[PDB]
């Protein structure tokens, strides 16, 4: 199926590639966490 | 509860499905060493829902 | 043996125990004498 | 279980962790949302209490996975709490 | 009001409500024990806060 081929494309690139991108930063997403509590 | 019931049943089942591909192994020892990692959480999550 | 696990057992007793002091009688001597009912009429 | 038993991975153990379990987070949570589906609406006469229950969980599962598994903590936390000092 | 006129709250309501005084106390102890149970199976001062 192309259904399984889709799921592993998100899990490898896209998602997990942008997980390393957000982990590089820290000060911005901490200010976003405190904005959520407001 | 049904929501937080298949939740617990899904973690055990699909983690065996991981070991049957990541390191191809269908047997009983794949099911045993899969919940070497999972069992630690399974008792801890039971005490914090309580 | 390990600390953290044993210390969570002790902290349950820090609550549970002190909770009983805020949720159980502080009275004197308990009930001991055999309970007796008392009838009482009056012919003036 | 990766950090101590296997290798450290300063930020490549938290990254490597969801690299092999994004599936069960969105498999349980998507199966949860669909199980709560018939309470949110669908039925709306025999039991009006069904609307009160399932509305506050469908809301608290969209924002408990699409947020937790991403952007806002459950990743950022483990970095600045464990690491960064002691 | 004039002399010889007091009052008393009659008469279902209440003793201590639910979203009022009670809820703060229920959620309060809920955090205290959740932190302790994320330590018997973990051992740190960082895992519980996550």
């Amino acid at each position: 199926f192309g259904w399984f081929n889709r799921m592993f494309e998100k899990s490898t690139h896209h998602y997990t590639d942008s997980v390393g991108g957000i982990l590089r930063s820290t000060g911005r997403y901490l200010v976003l966490y405190l904005i959520i509590v407001v | 509860a049904i929501g937080l019931l298949v939740d617990d049943a899904i973690v055990v089942v699909e983690n065996v499905e991981r070991v049957m591909a990541e390191e191809g192994l269908p047997p009983k020892e794949a099911t045993r060493k899969s919940m070497g990692q999972i069992q630690g959480a399974l008792v801890g999550i039971a005490m914090v829902l309580s | 043996d390990r600390p953290i696990f044993a210390w969570v057992i002790a902290i349950i007793i820090m609550l549970a125990g002190g909770l009983a002091i805020l949720k159980l009688p502080v009275a004197q001597y308990p009930t001991i004498a055999p309970p007796a009912v008392t009838i009482s009429a009056s012919y003036p | 279980d990766l950090m101590d038993k296997e290798g450290k991975g300063l930020i490549e153990a938290t990254l490597d962790a969801v690299r092999m379990r994004l599936r069960p987070i969105l498999m349980t949570s998507l199966a949860f949302i669909l199980g709560v589906m018939p309470l949110v609406i669908s039925t709306g006469a025999g039991s009006g209490a069904q609307n009160a229950v399932g509305t506050g969980v469908m809301g608290g599962m969209v924002t408990a996975t699409v947020l937790a598994i991403f952007f806002v903590p459950v990743f950022f936390v483990v970095v600045r709490r464990r690491f960064s000092r002691k | 009001l004039p002399t010889g006129v007091g009052y008393d709250w009659t008469g279902m309501s209440y003793q201590e409500r639910l979203s009022g005084n009670q809820a703060p106390s229920l959620y309060a102890i809920s955090l205290i024990v959740v932190f302790l149970c994320l330590a018997a199976l973990y051992e740190s001062w960082s895992i519980p806060f996550s």
